């Protein structure tokens, strides 16, 4: 199952609200993982299951889809979440990642 | 969830049903059996824990998975069961005694049962048969399946699917042999026409050499789901384990309650003892003497009856079902 | 109290089957394991179906492989028997000494040798008259019933009676076993593996019991468990020699 | 907690064979799923492989199945890499992933990474 | 004599009288 | 139409006689047969486990197990 | 045999001893998966036959 990441990238400001979908090729009913890339760090978990909160991650992203067609929002953008997004399926052998969606401060 | 061949179908044959039943055990002294299916219970499409709906093994060519609640589960031995707790492949629910344990659902219109041999006997604690416990008697250590959903009574070991061939994704047309695959899947193919013959094809492709239908194999290669070390599949060529889950419902230590059956009246006599005993149900009595020979005997008791028992100068030890033992010694009264 | 030492433990095995493979025009020859009763056997021509109706390409020089041993069953964690040996036993008694207008509680060792002691007196116990034990050579424990019954050695299985199913621990996975499974040849279509087994002998161990050592051991002796000892038990006389200050 | 680590060399000749060390600290090996992850930078991140602790199961990605081979070492806390035969388009920043839940493919732990340079 | 007791062939032959 | 088949007799082997170490769950029909002038006919239904001593004698004996195929055994001299 | 037409239903009762049988010479509750291919007697289930 192949992925092709929404969009490659987005220029946004401070508090505004940006949608990254997420398409898959086949349908994966609803598990899946989203990333967030620091540069120098290592990658952490934000949505487990599609729709799910990590412990520790801000209520103000919000995930969701089912099926073939995924969503995140991120609502109230800040500084420190400028970022790469990374939407991640588990259910065949090997799992498999997107292109990447680069956000920027405007 | 994978699907298993079944003993006892709808009508009267074996079929192979979504809701096969590997093995049942009845350990538990108050009745609760725990029953494995093949089936997963408490989880939903993507397998996020959601306690209102399970999923099960579809009746097609696809072969995916749908799902269903449990308005429309039933467990039967010989009437309705309780049903208890559930997670994934195991069940538990409080039967009536019967020869034989049932699980089915229905699905609407389209009904289905499995049917697995088990000689489902009631059994009890102490040394008296009830029927339903007492409100009254001796608290007794007992040991029972644990309503707890989140326990660990051991571990099963699955491993990955092997070929789920199928017919549907093969066809005969004017002499030559003809693959179907779904939308977006990429069915191998591995037969012999011939010389030895392997490949990943996902578009309605021909095949050279053979001119039957029956002669090749199809199988979609799907690493979505975990399959039990069941005896009614084909294993993948490296059988080796990748994973465990938990066995839930642990046989737990509890206290459980026990009757205590009518205290007997005891008429005294030269070097012996009657006791004058009643028992709506059978209970024990189990007497022993205090000297160098035991003398035991036991024998279970039902209706009234009187039993003579002698006892000697070193005693006699009795005890009257759940009750204390109570221990009598003979006096030197010759008349 | 005797000292007693752990052979085995014994309860419902748990018959694992494990699933087939097929090369089904190869060829397969028989393995060896360290499973418990590994019992594997290379068969003919079945052709057989899962559901589609097709599972075997080249379906003449047919062979399948057969697979199947015993593991303990996920309800054994309890609900299991531990066979025992017992050696010369040992008594203790428990008494109280009161002299003039002092009392004093004490344990001592019934030896002839070894004193117990209470703050100011010197008491030494044994031996006793007549040397006497309700324990047989073989014991077995089953959830606080001790039973006298002779259980063959380690190693020495017999099918059908207690003592088939051996492993030193619970946890252990030295688990050895020979119960008689037997594989026979499958004539059905679909797929299934087909076999016969005799009976649980663990199960037959308590269908065919018998009553307890706590009902049956004379002198109006009980019997307690973790570990084994005989509580309050009426026999002999014992000589007891007090040393008064 | 669950700690990782990654300790290998950061300048490898091409069609050598690569081997990758990830420590573990704070738990057990054997009863928790080990993962590697490559990061071409550039690029995307891509799946490697995955063994299981007391059991040494190992599933592969089918492409790189022939050249990856996974072991893991009891004794010293301890599951490592080895890549046979690498390649120019092997260069990439490698991950050792451990996961709070026993096997899961989202990984709640994760190493800091180390660099892979494949050049002449 | 045989240490076998039993085995799964017929005897071919008859014993003769006191032979 | 299918029938069970159970498992297989145990056979321990003594002078001029075999004993049949049977085990079944369900009760089952056994019946044995001598093969010389007098039959000798044996018929027992049999639940659990229960050995039963058989005396053979020279012309043979045929014991059915169940649905299976009748096997026929003879005895030896081995006084 | 008993209709339910509604709440207002008929039922009809005769007696017969129903015992349950089997054939060859094992007992058994549910046909296993394996054994002896034996020739015993059904009722037919298509209805267009004569009896
Ligand atoms: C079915 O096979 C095709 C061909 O191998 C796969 O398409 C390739 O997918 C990979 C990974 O996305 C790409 O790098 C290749 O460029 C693709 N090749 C072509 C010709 O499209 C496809 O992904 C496979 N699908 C499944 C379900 O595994
Ligand atoms: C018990 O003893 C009495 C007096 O000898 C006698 O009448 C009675 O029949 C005896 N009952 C039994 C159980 O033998
Ligand atoms: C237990 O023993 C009784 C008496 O021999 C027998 O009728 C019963 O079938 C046995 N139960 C089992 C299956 O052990
Ligand atoms: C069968 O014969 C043996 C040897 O004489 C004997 O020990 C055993 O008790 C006998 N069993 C029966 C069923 O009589």
């Amino acid at each position: 199952i192949q992925m092709t990441q929404s969009p490659s990238s987005l220029s946004a400001s401070v508090g505004d609200t940006v949608t990254i979908t997420c398409r898959a090729t086949q349908s994966i009913s609803s598990l899946l993982a989203w990333y967030q890339y620091k540069p120098g760090k290592a990658p952490k978990l934000l949505i487990y299951q599609a729709s799910s909160l990590h412990i520790g991650v801000p209520s103000r992203f919000s995930g969701s889809g089912s099926g073939t067609d995924f969503t995140l929002t991120i609502s109230s953008l800040q500084s420190e979440d400028f970022a790469t997004y990374y939407c991640q399926q588990h259910d065949s052998r090997p799992w498999t990642f997107g292109q990447g969606t680069k956000v920027d401060i405007k | 969830p994978y699907l298993g061949f079944c003993p006892y179908c709808r009508h009267s044959a074996p079929c192979f049903s979504p809701i096969k039943i590997e093995n049942v055990w009845d350990e538990s002294d108050d009745g609760s059996i725990r029953i494995q299916v093949s089936a997963q219970f408490g989880y939903n499409q993507a397998g996020t824990a959601d306690v209102t709906k399970f999923r099960y093994m579809s009746f097609d060519h696809d072969h995916d998975i749908k799902e269903d609640s449990m308005d429309k589960i039933a467990i039967s031995t010989s009437g309705p069961c309780r049903r208890l707790g559930h997670k994934g492949y195991f069940l538990l629910a409080q039967c009536p005694p019967g020869d034989s344990v049932t699980v089915s659902i229905t699905s609407g219109a389209s009904e289905n049962s499995c049917t697995v041999e088990k000689k489902i006997r009631r059994k009890f604690v102490g040394r008296e048969e009830y029927l339903f416990p007492p409100v009254h008697g001796k608290l007794v250590k007992c040991h029972v399946y644990d309503h707890l959903k989140e326990t660990s009574a051991g571990y099963i070991t699955m491993h990955r699917p092997g070929p789920h061939a199928y017919k549907s994704y093969l066809e005969e047309a004017s002499g030559e042999v003809y693959i179907k695959p779904p939308s977006g899947k990429n069915v191998t193919y591995e037969c012999k026409c011939g010389d030895y013959s392997t490949g990943i094809v996902s578009t309605r492709t021909k095949m050279n050499g053979c001119t039957k239908a029956k002669q090749c194999i199809a199988y979609k290669s799907d690493q979505t789901k975990w399959v039990f070390n069941s005896p009614d599949l084909i294993r993948h060529t490296d059988h080796s384990v990748q994973g465990k889950l938990h066995i839930p419902f642990r046989l737990t230590p509890t206290v459980c309650p026990v009757p205590l059956a009518h205290t007997p009246t005891v008429t005294k006599w030269f070097k012996g003892i009657t006791l004058h005993l009643t028992a709506t149900r059978p209970t024990l009595l189990t007497t022993r003497k205090l000297g160098l020979r035991a003398d035991a005997t036991a024998e279970w008791i039902t209706g009234t009856t009187s039993r003579n028992f002698s006892v000697g100068r070193e005693g006699l030890e009795y005890v009257w079902g759940n009750h204390e033992p109570v221990r009598v010694w003979a006096q030197e009264s010759a008349p | 109290t005797p000292s007693t030492n752990k052979e085995y433990v014994t309860c419902r095995f748990h018959t694992v089957i494990p699933s087939p493979q097929v090369k089904c025009c190869g060829s397969l020859e028989c393995k060896a394991s360290s499973k418990a009763d590994y019992t594997c056997r290379v068969f003919g021509g079945v052709y057989p179906f899962m559901w589609g109706g097709a599972q075997c390409f080249c379906d003449s020089e047919n062979t399948q492989l057969s697979e199947a041993y015993v593991e303990f069953a996920p309800d054994c964690t309890i609900d299991h028997a531990v066979a025992l040996k017992v050696h010369t036993a040992a008594l203790k008694v428990g008494l109280r000494i009161v002299y003039g207008n002092t009392t004093a509680h004490l344990d001592t060792f019934v030896n002839g040798v070894t004193p117990g002691s209470s703050r100011d007196l010197k008491v030494i116990a044994g031996p006793i008259s007549a040397a006497f034990s309700p324990f047989d050579h073989k014991v077995v424990i089953r959830k606080g019933l001790v039973y006298n019954y002779d259980f063959p050695e380690y190693g020495a299985m017999k099918p059908g009676a207690f003592g088939d199913i051996q492993a030193s621990s619970l946890d252990a996975t030295d688990i050895v076993a020979r119960t008689d499974i037997r594989l026979l040849k499958p004539s059905v279509k679909n797929i299934h593996v087909p076999y016969t087994q005799a009976v649980s002998g663990y199960e037959m161990w308590k269908n065919n019991s018998g009553r307890p050592l706590q009902e049956t051991a004379p002198f109006g002796c009980k019997i307690e468990v973790e570990p084994l000892r005989a509580s309050n038990c009426a026999y002999g006389h014992i000589p007891i020699s007090i040393d008064i200050p | 907690q669950v700690q990782l680590q990654e300790s290998g060399p950061g300048l490898v000749k091409p069609s050598e064979t690569l081997s990758l060390t990830c420590a573990v600290s704070g738990d057990s090996i054997s009863n928790n799923y080990w993962t590697w992850i490559r990061h071409f930078p550039g690029k995307g991140l891509e799946w490697i492989g995955r063994i299981y602790g007391d059991a040494g199961s190992t599933d592969y990605n089918p492409s790189l199945k022939s050249r990856v081979t996974i072991s893991m070492d009891l004794s010293k806390n301890q599951f490592s890499l080895d890549l046979t035969s690498v390649t120019v388009a092997d260069t990439a920043l490698y991950y050792c992933a451990s996961r709070t839940t026993v096997a899961d493919n989202w990984f709640d732990v994760w190493g800091p990474g180390v660099l892979v340079t494949v050049s002449s | 004599p045989p240490a076998d007791h039993i085995i799964g062939e017929p005897h071919k032959v008859d014993q003769e009288f006191q032979a």
